[PDB]
RNA sequence: AGAACCUUACCUGGUCUUGACAUCCACGGAAGUUUUCAGAGAUGAGAAUGUGCCUUCGGGAACCGUGAGACAGGUGCUGCAUGGCUGUCGUCAGCUCGUGUUGUGAAAUGUUGGGUUAAGUCCCGCAACGAGCGCAACCCUUAUCCUUUGUUGCCAGCGGUCCGGCCGGGAACUCAAAGGAGACUGCCAGUGAUAAACUGGAGGAAGGUGGGGAUGACGUCAAGUCAUCAUGGCCCUUACGACCAGGGCUACACACGUGCUACAAUGGCGCAUACAAAGAGAAGCGACCUCGCGAGAGCAAGCGGACCUCAUAAAGUGCGUCGUAGUCCGGAUUGGAGUCUGCAACUCGACUCCAUGAAGUCGGAAUCGCUAGUAAUCGUGGAUCAGAAUGCCACGGUGAAUACGU
């Protein structure tokens, strides 16, 4: 059966399943490299499967929602390594000692009143 | 079938207005679906808080409006009826269409 | 404010909306493309004939309270300190200070 | 420095509204102004009445006002011929039928605008401000009041330069959200000008 | 500027004083207040005497003056130099 | 700063050769936030150093790194009015960053018609010492070499 | 938080005197609707018309004109006579009181001492024992999971397809909005004065204040504001009050502050194609279709909105060209022809098309901001508003270098 996985980074949300397979990766109702066409968001989404080699011995379904490219290769990610934890408990601390397991909650911080940005301030003169 | 939106600035009082309605007309007979939140809106101000020149001294305020939907199935003529004569609480802005 | 400012107001508002009728007909006949340029020169000196007053942009929006000239904010009808002030008190509903 | 209202960063946590009624964009500065004149005439009329507070209710197309009075029986009138005819100016006012209620204030030493409204009293009738700041803690501390804190500034005395004093008893944690904090603010005329009188009650923490 | 389909503008009261005083021989120059109104053929050879804040200047209508407006030709602001 | 309490941030590999060093080189050259042009335009120049030498882009990318980094630099010290010029050593990881600031520094500053261009005959140059990186780590050698009698 | 007229407080000219804005008395009285002449308008004079509405037929009076004064009016002066409100030291860790004791006394102790913390934070000792305002906690938002409801929101498993979640359907999933769990130095090891605490490790989405906002003690600067408002005293009353038209606040040998756009190849130009968030809408937002190269014009659905409109995101990517030149860089100034708002774009609006093509090749002495989703860079929305942002307030995309130390 599929096993299921949700993944979140910035402002990006994904969806992933997983069943057994010979190696398909779809995206959005398009191929891996339809999709992304910068190689480092490529890299950074076969991580996890490369990690623990089931790269060709797994199907991949996937869809993605809101953000940038990075951010959804991110969600990609967390959604994946979900999933596989899901699918498989033997190998949460592999993937926990790699940094796939925490959820990164950097998000963008507001605009204060009286500053050009949320941190950089006005010129300043003495006189 | 009828459609029903009520609107108001506190959540506690339209919740207790929702459960209302929604029981007295499950008490007539007829079926009901919700209530369903609609998103909530958010308006916001800002203003200067000095009489005179201070330009970066300001306050910043909000206002929040809560939206729910109800939706009414195999209404009874006594339904509608009872539905009127709710007289719900002050405060809750109310929209009944069928 | 002066006394005098809100009485121009007030007269300023009562002209406009005693002649908006007319000038809307007047302005519809001028806007038109199908018509006799004779018939838009006619209108185009008849417009003129009104009182300055009755154009609705000849007003100032202004504090219902204190008649201050700036700062207005449409939602409310009053200027930033009298909403300040009254909001502070609870006596604008659903109102309160934002943090996010 | 300069402190935030104590009544405005409360109001999501403890203390209620004032004006409880819905509208869209197109009612709602009219909504307000027709609040400040029949809260104005209000207390142009009732003012030897000892009224604190003016709630005022829109629920359709008509208005309910309910004000809190220490001395209802004044404000009642002979078998209500008062509110009569205070509801139907109230009606003139505001172009929709009215409905007026009356609340009686239990132990009216324990609410800030009446304090300050004696205060402001007594200092227009020549009294030395120590010894009716004193009076107003005592009275407010003896009741039970958890803490009390009193300040008056202008030109005290009728001197030559102004200044600020307050006394204070018990606790007073203004930093505290959830604590009830009641405070309130009065003006009085005298002969040399305007001194302004500022009163905080401190009840319970919830 | 002027939209085309509209014409040109031109003051009701200035219309009627330059007819009367075209049909009636070139009499004396003409006060006027109205800058805003432009210039039309009928004008050529008149003097007009248009306001410019404090003062009427006296304009000698040209068949070259015919398109734009009268203030054009009375300055509002006097300056002679610095230092 | 007074607290000492900072750490250290983690760095992601390079896309398409598996080096952590390469990664920092790029973000050396990135500018306005553009990683992809950078990291294209280094590419592109490794590809044409390695088909004009032969051996890879890895190690001909640090044989240039050793004829570059520097052993040992300056630090100055105010005692009353001037300055003491103490020498003090450099730790790797501040070579490896010096090194790199140098190369890209001189190869921004030079008149051919690209960057990959640019850099590629730069660092070509810098792998047997003919450019202004070297003539720079060069001075800094002299200069500290000149003030050693100060050093403790 | 937005000066063409108005705003307007200033200038010139033309006009008023119980008065532009309220109350008191006497008299002729509907309120309004079209009108004409003179005038820049203020205003003056004239022409028809409804002349009522509860009403003891006494009228009370929504509200128009005249006559007097009691008065109205003042953005006139004094922030060094004042209230209220704000800036700053400074989100710095401080500032006091009751009783007791010490000193002839101003005063002191407490609040000092050893550790420790972000902290007058905490533990121990102590002629002090207790308490208050401050610190921290209670509040909002973000990061993980759980339960309830599924429309206008969603589509894993099934049936049909015009390939449109389009239809039948489902309540798994994203999501929406109410209610819960969760992080507490909680556990392990070592140091420590068995204390407070400090260094590390396990589990977990998150570890030692997880991130951000709100929150500004006693006071200082006779700090700012009589022009938001309120107010003592002084001052003017055919004028320092009032109405109208035109002008000015937009000038121009010069000096400074804060910004935008550049001086290019990490780029300019042409063609094709991906991925957001937040917000507003009825004297309003405005699709589709037709005309125009263009700003726009004509007709005209839908929407008081998870439904309709605003409204194709840009940087990015692939292909071609330009090949270091004051240039296929840069877009100031100037001429011609128009569009739209508005009674009215001369002084003095924004925008479109054709033509023109200035200084500028990285900036002297000096000087500013920033420690992470930060700096840098790229787009989007809102208030004010008939029209008029390179400013202000908000929202997302890409995404660094460095911190040995005091
Ligand atoms: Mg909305
Ligand atoms: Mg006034
Ligand atoms: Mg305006
Ligand atoms: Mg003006
Ligand atoms: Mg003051
Ligand atoms: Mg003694
Ligand atoms: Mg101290
Ligand atoms: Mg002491
Ligand atoms: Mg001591
Ligand atoms: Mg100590
Ligand atoms: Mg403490
Ligand atoms: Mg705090
Ligand atoms: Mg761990
Ligand atoms: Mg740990
Ligand atoms: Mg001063
Ligand atoms: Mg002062
Ligand atoms: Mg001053
Ligand atoms: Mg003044
Ligand atoms: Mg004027
Ligand atoms: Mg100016
Ligand atoms: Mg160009
Ligand atoms: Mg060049
Ligand atoms: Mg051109
Ligand atoms: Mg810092
Ligand atoms: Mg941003």
């Amino acid at each position: 059966n599929q096993y299921y996985g949700t993944g979140r980074r910035k402002s990006s949300a994904a969806r992933v399943f997983i069943k057994p397979g010979n190696g398909k990766i779809v995206i959005n109702q398009r191929s891996l490299e339809q999709y992304f066409g910068r190689e480092t968001a490529r890299m950074v989404v076969r991580q996890p499967l490369e990690l623990v080699d089931m790269v060709e011995k797994l199907d991949l379904y996937i869809t993605v929602k809101g953000g940038g490219i990075s951010g959804q290769a991110g969600a990609i990610r967390h959604g994946i390594t979900r999933a596989l934890m899901e699918y498989d408990e033997s190998l949460r601390s592999e993937l926990r000692k790699a940094g796939f397991v925490t959820r990164d909650a950097r998000q963008v911080e507001r605009k204060k009143v009286g500053l050009r940005k949320a941190r950089r301030r006005p010129q300043f003169s003495k006189r | 079938r009828i459609r029903i939106r009520l609107k108001a600035f506190d959540h506690r009082l339209i919740d207790q207005a929702t459960a209302e309605i929604v029981e007295t007309a499950k008490r007539t007979g007829a079926q009901v679906r919700g209530p369903i939140p609609l998103p909530t809106r958010k308006e916001r101000f800002t203003v200067l808080i000095s009489p005179h020149v201070n330009k970066d001294a300001r306050d910043q305020y909000e206002i929040r409006t809560h939206l729910r939907l109800v939706d009414i199935v195999e209404p009874t003529e006594k339904t509608v009826d009872a539905l009127m004569r709710l007289d719900l609480a002050a405060g809750v802005d109310v929209q009944i269409s069928l | 404010a002066k006394q005098s400012m809100k009485a121009r107001e007030v007269k300023r508002v009562a002209l406009a909306d005693k002649y908006f009728a007319k000038r809307a007909e007047l302005k519809a006949i001028i806007s038109d493309v199908n018509a006799s340029d004779e018939d838009r020169w006619n209108a185009v000196l008849k417009l003129q004939t009104l009182p300055r007053d009755s154009s609705p942009s000849r007003q100032r929006n202004r504090c219902r309270q204190t008649g201050r000239p700036h700062g207005f904010l449409r939602k409310f009808g009053l200027s930033r300190i009298k909403v300040r002030e009254a909001a502070m008190r609870g006596e604008i509903p659903g109102l309160k200070k934002a943090s996010w | 420095g300069q402190k935030v209202h104590p009544n405005g960063i409360r109001l999501g946590i403890v203390k209620p509204w004032n004006s409880t009624w819905f509208a869209n964009t197109k009612e709602f500065a009219d909504n307000l102004d027709s609040d400040f004149k029949v809260r104005q005439y209000l207390t142009k009329e009732l003012a030897k009445a000892s009224v604190s507070r003016i709630v005022i209710e829109r629920p359709a197309k008509s208005i309910r006002v309910t004000i809190h009075t220490a001395r209802p029986g004044i404000v009642i009138g002979k078998k209500g011929e008062d509110v009569e005819k205070l509801r139907k100016v109230v009606a003139d006012i505001a172009g929709v039928p009215a409905q007026i209620n009356i609340a009686e204030v239990r132990k009216p030493e324990l609410d800030a605008k009446l304090v300050a409204d004696s205060i402001t009293s007594q200092l227009e009738r020549r009294v030395m401000f120590r010894r009716a700041m004193k009076r107003a803690v005592q009275n407010a501390m003896r009741l039970g009041a958890k803490g009390i804190k009193v300040e008056v500034s202008g030109r005290l005395g009728g001197a030559e330069i102004a200044r600020t004093e307050w006394y204070r008893e018990g606790r007073v944690p203004l930093h505290t959200l959830r604590a009830d904090i009641d405070y309130n603010t009065s003006e009085a005329h005298t002969t040399y000008g305007v001194i302004g009188v500022k009163v905080w009650i401190f009840k319970g923490e919830i | 500027p002027r939209s085309l389909k509209k014409g040109p503008f031109i003051d009701l009261h200035l219309l009627k004083k330059v007819e009367k005083a075209v049909e009636s021989g070139d009499k004396k120059p003409l006060r006027t207040w109205s800058r805003r109104s432009t210039i039309f053929p009928n004008m050529i050879g008149l003097t007009i005497a248009v306001h410019n804040g404090r003062q009427h200047v006296p304009v000698f209508v040209t068949d070259e003056m015919v398109g734009h407006k009268l203030g054009e030709f009375a300055p509002t602001r006097t300056y002679r130099g610095h230092a | 700063p007074r607290r000492r309490v900072i750490g250290q941030r983690k760095i992601l590999p390079d896309p398409k050769f598996g080096s952590e060093l390469l990664a920092k080189f790029v973000n050396i050259l990135m500018v306005d936030g553009k990683k992809s042009t950078a990291e294209s335009i280094v590419y592109s120049a490794l590809e044409t150093l390695a088909q004009r030498s032969g051996k890879s882009e890895l190690e001909a990318f640090e044989v240039a790194l050793e004829n570059v980094r520097p052993t040992v630099e300056v630090k100055s010290r105010r005692v009353g009015g001037s300055t003491y010029q103490v020498p003090v050593e450099v730790r790797p990881v501040r070579r490896n960053a010096l090194a790199m600031r140098w190369i890209v520094e001189a190869a921004r500053k030079r008149g051919d018609k690209s960057m990959a261009l640019r850099l590629a005959n730069e660092l070509s140059d810098a792998a047997e010492n003919k450019g202004t990186a070297v003539k720079k780590r060069e001075d800094v050698h002299r200069m500290a070499e000149a003030n050693k009698a100060f050093a403790h």
